[PDB]
């Protein structure tokens, strides 16, 4: 089944999981009044290389999906594992961790990769 | 500053027309309607028209269509309005009035926080209670309004010889420069507007505002 | 995390049917299904079966197969992930067993192996199946006695007898004198009517200062009595507080 | 047991927000060519096969009172307007002295003119001697000063003359989305046009436009489904404007029985103004046709849904405009380059209570326009050779309630306009601009040693 | 410790390592007169893909750190180990080593991925 | 610093039309008076002894 672009947006987070390769599909997308559609289309590219540098600098660089060494904090909306991918959406989580995202986003980029390389470089030397 | 000058009172005889001017200043003439409102002593408030700068647009009450016109000069920002066949009803003090909510994205006509100095002009629903309140300094008045259509409710204040003053709108918001001692409360159609620790100041007349209607006033003086 | 409001109870002959209804309120109403499980004295509890509000779909049990009929209205949406919306149940064929209280719950999850399950619940709804007509209750004041002489304090109330069937509801003060109100369950007398009380301890010194209406409903007979329980009482171990 | 954070990217989640939008006009346009017309010079071509996604499950709050799409298109528009008359010729040296008098016509008194023959110098392409040449302006374009009359904006702005290349007929633009974000689009039947929307569909590029600037009578719009629609910010609130929008277009005939003389007078070096001959046949006025029948059954059809809203016995009086300008009083709007101003007191002169021909309405004609209340730029329409004959679509009205009413129970309603941002509500109420967020944390039993 | 954006610039380059995920962050960050920023942040985005260019076709493309199979040339300032990351700061390395970066850089992007992955196509088809 | 201009002045709004309009200087209302600035003594003692 293919819903297409933001298909599965009123589904479950475990259901929207499997429309992850749509929304990255179409997130790209390949005298006056001609820039209007230059500055957006610039404003589009931004867009999208900031999110793909938060993807990189995180421990993630393959897109879509990665897994990470922190601890889920309960404070972040302490909820279960089935009450979440099976009864709640995206949208609806999002506006719930809409105050811990940029904590979040901090302890992901500091805490990991900047540790955890120079820890393999430690590794890799011997 | 918004600024509504007006020109002075005048009477007239029956059967005669007046015209009346109002030049606003402090603000983009085009972005919002001026509005036209008489107050005749012990009687309630009748709005009259309101007139749009941009084209020159204009809406009459039922009661005036066919009697009064409403143009304007965007050059000079100036409203005029005139009024025919007038008889001894027409008695009153008229006003120009213009909403507090006004850029040039969108506007909100009926909360009237400016007014013109007024025009004596002499030629020879909304439940609001009680009547008159007489209450000495310090106490708290409980001025009610009932409604039946709902919707964004004002509470405006007139000291003796003075423009009324937007006290409150929206119900329980107060404007600009109206303390804590003003409170406005609803439950269903029932509008309370409520202020504590009364001082020589807020003695006059209160009057609940939807919309165009206005209530038949509340009297409050000092004993 | 929201909140399931049934219809009054009813009373309904053998043979006639009954709809019973379900409002929800405080969340999606179409993501949810909505059980409907009843309670006898007899049989214990049942399950009757449920039904998607999304789809239409429904699964009752085959107790239930041939004489309950569950409809679901269109959601209403009030928020953008918060609704308000109403379920109908109509159960024909009513027999002398079929007298219990009726549920309405909230199923669990969207998705997975338990998504039906009933996790949030209703009030619950009594459905009596009976031949014997419906008799309206008679309201009698109680005398307000002396509970305390040091402390000071008394018990007035009200008095349900003779009515028919359960329930009937009491408010004091159209619902304004809700502390030390203790309304005790009604007796089964050999006629085979209910019969309860209700009784507030409040301070002797409460006369002129504080009205007492007791607020008596009985929906089945469609009458509200509200009596005036008198402040002065009888009582002589209160009298001398007085 | 213990959950891990895991990122995901490319989540349905999006967020109300305002963006550039661009255009899309079709290939077909491209292809009428004619020096530029209007806008599509270089516009992206709109796709052949548009998609829409419809968003099962999906119900999204919509506000086209709060739309900044309109604003943005109104702005554009505006911005159009000024680069389609930066090239084109200033009429800058025409404020002279107008020596008119009456047309070539043969009374009665009550004809009152309309059209003066004006006399009057003219610089030559030499910078010596001048030029006595006649032209023929409308009464709405001279004003007599102390028969010797002047252009009726001199002591007002500057004035160009509209380039005879270019043409202001309305066609179909599609506005887009960059990459990233989305129009979102209601596809219920029964949309009025504010709040959750049950059948809500994704979109890149909305449907054909077209930017049709008219007052008080909608012209070209979208038809409403079933039920004619009713929608206004406030409806206890007689301030603000009521779009009514049609499901039955009503068909309305528009001439002018004036087919037209271009005398090209040469105001060298380079300029020329195009001033308007001699008429050619009989000296009669533009009209507006309008069925009798199609007004009755639409006005019927109307009426009974104002009932759902001003409660359902109440008694409904249509009635004229109450003055102001010409643009808000009169049907303004253009028609082969012409700017028409009509007579709508024939369509809103009726009373409705609780339970074969054609309607002519008298339509003026404008030369030198000042639309969207702009002061420093006055165009002057250049003379259309030729009858003028154009038939389009009522499909929506701008209407204003009288307010200060309290005693009785019947509403007068009468057409307003002005606010030329009210044309474009009524196309885009069923759509709305959101950006997208791909970037969703989540937890799982997920994570490394 | 957090010094910030440019923080450890008189540090040590061994101090100034643990820096790195700092000074990466604030590198892209997300009528005339309006131009003048369109332009600029153009040009920023240039520069981050020009960087980005180089740190792929290397034997890198994870950031931060990446090691190489390139023997240190000591005609390339022979320092010692202990003489490098703690006794010379970033900017004074960078003016010693100015002269040989264009040359390393080609032997980073040449040498390397161009000879080492086409050994891994034949490494991997056995 | 304290600077004045003793000549509250009248804008006399001639129009050069179509559009253009001057905005000349008109009557003089009071004094004949000419713009001043005022510099306290002890300040700029004070900063004049610390700068040198
Ligand atoms: C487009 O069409 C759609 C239809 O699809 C449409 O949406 C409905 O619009 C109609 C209007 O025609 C609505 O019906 C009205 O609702 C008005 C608003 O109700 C809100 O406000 C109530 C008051 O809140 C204040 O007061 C309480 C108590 O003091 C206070 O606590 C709060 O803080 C708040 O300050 C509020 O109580 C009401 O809440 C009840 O109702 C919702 C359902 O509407 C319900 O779900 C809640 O559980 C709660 O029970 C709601 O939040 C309203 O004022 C009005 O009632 C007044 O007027 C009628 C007479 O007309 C009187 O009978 C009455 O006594 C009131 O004075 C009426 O009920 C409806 O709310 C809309 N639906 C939705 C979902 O919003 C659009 O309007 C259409 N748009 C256009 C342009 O046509
Ligand atoms: C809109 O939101 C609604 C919810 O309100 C969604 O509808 C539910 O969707 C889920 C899927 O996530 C449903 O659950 C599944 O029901 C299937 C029913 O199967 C029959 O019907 C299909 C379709 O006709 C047939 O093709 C199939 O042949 C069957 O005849 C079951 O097969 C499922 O159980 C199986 O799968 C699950 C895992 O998925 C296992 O756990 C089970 O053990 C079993 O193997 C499952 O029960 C549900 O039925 C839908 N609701 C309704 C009312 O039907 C929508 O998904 C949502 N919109 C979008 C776009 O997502
Ligand atoms: C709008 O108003 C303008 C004036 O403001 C008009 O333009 C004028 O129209 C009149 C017609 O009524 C013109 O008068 C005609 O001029 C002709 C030009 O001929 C020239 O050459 C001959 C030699 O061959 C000279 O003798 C003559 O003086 C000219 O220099 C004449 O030939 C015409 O004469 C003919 O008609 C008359 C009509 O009575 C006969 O008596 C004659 O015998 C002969 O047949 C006539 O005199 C005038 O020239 C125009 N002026 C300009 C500047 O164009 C419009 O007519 C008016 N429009 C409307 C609709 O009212
Ligand atoms: C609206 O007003 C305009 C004003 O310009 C009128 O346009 C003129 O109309 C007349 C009448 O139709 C045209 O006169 C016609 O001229 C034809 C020849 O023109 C060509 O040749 C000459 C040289 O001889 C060139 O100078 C010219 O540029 C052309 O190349 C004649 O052949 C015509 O006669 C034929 O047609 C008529 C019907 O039209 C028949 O009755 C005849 O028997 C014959 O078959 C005719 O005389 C004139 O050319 C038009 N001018 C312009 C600029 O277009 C419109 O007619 C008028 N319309 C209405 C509805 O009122
Ligand atoms: C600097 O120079 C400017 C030159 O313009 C002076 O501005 C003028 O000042 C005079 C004096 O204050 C003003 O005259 C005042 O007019 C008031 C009425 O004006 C309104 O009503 C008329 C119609 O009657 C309208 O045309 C007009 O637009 C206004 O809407 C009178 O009420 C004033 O009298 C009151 O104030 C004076 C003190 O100012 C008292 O002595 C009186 O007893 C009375 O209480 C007064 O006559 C004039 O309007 C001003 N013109 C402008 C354009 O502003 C400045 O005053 C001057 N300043 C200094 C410091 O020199
Ligand atoms: C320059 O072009 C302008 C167009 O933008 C012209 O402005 C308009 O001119 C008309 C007259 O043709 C005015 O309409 C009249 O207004 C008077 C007002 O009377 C009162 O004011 C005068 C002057 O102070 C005073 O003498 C009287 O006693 C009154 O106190 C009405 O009485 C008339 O009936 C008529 O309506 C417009 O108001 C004016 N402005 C606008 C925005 O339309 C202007 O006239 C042109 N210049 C010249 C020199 O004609
Ligand atoms: C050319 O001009 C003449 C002269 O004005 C026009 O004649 C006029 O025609 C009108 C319309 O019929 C006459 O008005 C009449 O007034 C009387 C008053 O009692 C009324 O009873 C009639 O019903 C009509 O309304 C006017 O008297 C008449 N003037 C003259 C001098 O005869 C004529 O119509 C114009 N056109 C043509 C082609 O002649
Ligand atoms: C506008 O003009 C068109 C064209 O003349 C009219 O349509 C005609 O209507 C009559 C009567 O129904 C038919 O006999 C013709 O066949 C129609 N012609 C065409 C081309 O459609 C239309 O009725 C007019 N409408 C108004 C309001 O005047
Ligand atoms: C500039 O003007 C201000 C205002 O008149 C002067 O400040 C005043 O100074 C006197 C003397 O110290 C005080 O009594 C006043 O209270 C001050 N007023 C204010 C508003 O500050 C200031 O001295 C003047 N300076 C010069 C250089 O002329
Ligand atoms: C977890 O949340 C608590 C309370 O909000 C807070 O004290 C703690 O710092 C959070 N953990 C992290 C790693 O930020
Ligand atoms: C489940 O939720 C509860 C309540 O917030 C919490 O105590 C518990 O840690 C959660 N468990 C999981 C596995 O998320
Ligand atoms: C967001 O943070 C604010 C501030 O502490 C708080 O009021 C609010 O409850 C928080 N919301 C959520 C969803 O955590
Ligand atoms: C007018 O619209 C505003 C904006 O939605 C709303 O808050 C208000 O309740 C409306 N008034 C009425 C009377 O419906
Ligand atoms: C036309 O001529 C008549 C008669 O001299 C004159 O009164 C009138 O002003 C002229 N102009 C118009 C437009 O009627
Ligand atoms: C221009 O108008 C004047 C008006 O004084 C007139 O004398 C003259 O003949 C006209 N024509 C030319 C070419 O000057
Ligand atoms: C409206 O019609 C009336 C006659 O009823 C007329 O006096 C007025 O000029 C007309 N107004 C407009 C704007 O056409
Ligand atoms: C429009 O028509 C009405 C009715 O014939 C008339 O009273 C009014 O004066 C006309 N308006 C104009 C501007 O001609
Ligand atoms: C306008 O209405 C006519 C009459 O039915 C119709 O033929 C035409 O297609 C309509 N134009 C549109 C919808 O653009
Ligand atoms: C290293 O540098 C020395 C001296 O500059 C030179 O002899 C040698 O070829 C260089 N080797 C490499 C690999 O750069
Ligand atoms: C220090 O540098 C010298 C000279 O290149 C070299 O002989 C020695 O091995 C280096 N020692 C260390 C510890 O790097
Ligand atoms: C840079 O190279 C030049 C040219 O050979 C030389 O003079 C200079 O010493 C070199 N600098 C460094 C720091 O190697």
């Amino acid at each position: 089944v293919f819903l297409g672009f933001l298909g599965a947006a009123g589904s479950t987070m475990g259901a929207a999981s499997m429309t992850l390769t749509v929304q990255a599909r179409n997130l790209l997308s390949g005298t006056v009044w001609g820039i209007k559609q230059l500055q957006a289309r610039v404003l589009a590219v931004e867009r999208y290389l900031r999110d793909q540098q938060l993807l990189g600098i995180w421990g993630c660089s393959g897109k879509l999906i990665c897994c990470t060494n922190v601890p889920w904090n309960s404070s972040w909306s302490n909820r279960n594992l089935s009450e979440i991918w099976d009864n709640m959406t995206w949208l609806q989580w999002d506006k719930e961790i809409s105050n811990y995202t940029q904590i979040i986003y901090g302890l992901l980029e500091e805490s990991q990769n900047q540790q955890e390389k120079n820890e393999q470089d430690l590794l890799a030397l011997d | 500053q918004v600024r509504l000058s007006q020109s002075g009172g005048q009477m007239k005889k029956p059967g005669e027309s007046m015209r009346l001017s109002c030049r606003a200043s402090g603000y983009e003439f085009l972005n919002c309607p001026i509005n036209w409102i008489r107050l005749a002593p012990g009687r309630r408030p009748e709005w009259m028209g309101w007139l749009k700068p941009r084209g020159g647009a204009v809406n009459y009450a039922r009661k005036f269509q066919g009697r009064v016109t409403m143009t304007r000069d965007v050059y000079s920002d100036t409203a005029f309005l005139e009024l025919r066949s007038l008889t001894s009803d027409d008695t009153a003090v008229y006003f120009c009035t213009r909403g507090k909510y006004c850029t040039a994205r969108d506007y909100y006509n009926w909360d009237f926080e400016h007014w013109g100095r007024g025009a004596p002009v002499t030629v020879s629903v909304l439940t609001q209670s009680p009547a008159t309140l007489s209450l000495s300094p310090g106490e708290t008045a409980i001025i009610s309004c009932r409604t039946s259509q709902s919707g964004s409710l004002a509470w405006y204040q007139q000291r003796p010889g003075q423009a009324p003053r937007l006290v409150i709108y929206s119900g329980s918001t107060r404007a600009a420069g109206i303390p804590d001692r003003f409170s406005g409360s609803r439950w269903g159609a029932d509008y309370n507007l409520s202020i504590s620790n009364l001082e020589s100041g807020d003695f006059g007349v209160y009057y609940c505002q939807q919309y165009e209607f206005f209530g038949q006033g509340t009297k409050v003086q000092v004993d | 995390q929201g909140q399931l409001v049934q219809s009054g109870a009813e009373l309904k002959k053998p043979g006639a049917s009954v709809k019973i209804s379900c409002k929800t309120s405080g969340y999606r109403f179409n993501f949810y299904h909505i059980n409907w499980i009843r309670q006898t004295a007899g049989r214990g509890p049942e399950w009757m079966g449920w039904i998607s509000p999304y789809s239409g779909d429904k699964n009752l049990a085959p107790a239930f197969q041939d004489r309950v009929i569950m409809t679901t209205d269109t959601e209403v949406p009030v928020t953008s992930f918060t609704s308000t919306g109403a379920a109908y149940m109509e159960i024909r064929n009513l027999k002398f067993d079929d007298t219990g209280t009726y549920f309405c719950a909230k199923g669990l999850l969207r998705d997975g192996s338990s998504t039906w399950l009933p996790y949030l619940w209703g009030q619950g709804t009594l459905l009596t199946v009976s031949s014997a007509s419906t008799k309206g209750p008679s309201v009698f004041p109680l005398a307000p006695s002396s509970k305390s002489t040091s402390g000071g304090t008394a018990a007035l109330g009200c008095l349900v007898k003779d009515y028919f069937p359960e329930p009937v509801t009491v408010s004091w003060n159209s619902g304004a004198l809700t502390s030390g109100v203790h309304t005790f369950p009604a007796v089964l007398q050999s006629s085979g009517l209910y019969s309860l009380s209700s009784v507030v301890t409040v301070p002797s010194s409460s006369l002129g200062t504080q009205t007492y209406i007791c607020n008596v409903n009985h929906k089945p007979s469609n009458t509200k009595v509200d009596k005036r329980v008198e402040p002065k009482s009888c009582d002589k171990g209160l009298e001398v507080l007085f | 047991e213990n959950l891990w954070v895991t990122v995901y990217y490319g989540v349905p989640v999006w967020k109300d927000a305002e963006t550039t939008l661009f255009c899309a006009s079709d290939a077909k346009a491209y292809e009428t060519e004619k020096h530029n017309v209007w806008a599509t010079c270089a516009c992206v071509p709109t796709d052949p096969n548009p998609q829409e996604i419809h968003l099962e499950n999906v119900t999204e709050e919509f506000n086209m009172w709060k739309n900044n799409m309109v604003e943005q298109m109104h702005t554009d528009i505006i911005s159009l307007w000024d680069q389609s008359l930066k090239p084109c010729v200033k009429l800058t040296p025409l404020c002279v002295t107008l020596q008119c008098t009456n047309v070539t016509n043969n009374i009665t008194d009550d004809m009152r003119g309309e059209l003066k023959n004006c006399s009057f110098n003219m610089t030559t392409e030499l910078r010596d001697k001048k030029q006595k040449v006649y032209s023929l302006f409308y009464r709405l374009d001279v004003v007599q000063i102390n028969k010797e009359y002047r252009l009726i904006n001199c002591n007002t702005s500057a004035i160009t003359q509209a380039c005879p290349k270019v043409s202001f007929e309305p066609i179909p633009i599609h506005y887009c989305a960059p990459a990233g974000f989305a129009i979102l689009k209601c596809k219920d039947k029964k949309f009025n046009g504010t709040g959750p929307c049950p059948s809500v569909s994704t979109v890149q590029c909305t449907h054909g436009i077209k930017p049709v600037v008219s007052t008080q009578l909608l012209l070209n719009g979208s038809l409403a489904e079933e039920e004619v629609m009713i929608r206004s910010e406030n409806i206890t609130n007689n301030a603000k404007n009521i779009l009514v929008q049609f499901n039955t277009p009503v068909q309305i005939n528009c001439t002018r029985p004036n087919n037209n003389t271009r005398k090209s007078i040469r105001i060298g070096p380079g300029q020329a103004f195009y001033a308007t001959g001699d008429i050619i046949g009989d000296i009669r006025q533009a009209h507006c046709n309008v069925s009798k029948a199609t007004w009755n059954e639409t006005l019927g059809k109307v009426v009974k849904q104002l009932r759902k809203h001003f409660g359902n016995n109440t008694i409904i009086r249509f009635a004229n405009s109450s003055g102001g300008d010409l643009e808000v009083t009169t049907h303004s709007f253009n028609c082969g380059g012409e700017f028409f101003y009509c007579n709508t007191s024939g369509l809103f002169n009726s009373t409705w209570i609780s339970n074969n021909d054609s309607i002519t309405l008298p339509c003026r004609i404008k030369q030198i326009i000042n639309m969207w209340q702009r002061i420093g730029q006055a165009m002057y329409a250049p003379p259309i050779q030729g009858v003028i004959r154009c038939v389009s679509n009522i499909t929506g009205l701008i209407l204003t309630r009288d307010g200060g009413a309290n005693n009785t129970s019947t509403e007068t309603f009468r057409p307003g306009g002005g606010d030329m941002r009210d044309n474009w509500r009524s196309e885009l109420y069923k759509y709305k601009v959101v950006k997208i967020e791909p970037l969703g944390v989540a937890p799982t039993r997920c994570k490394r040693r």
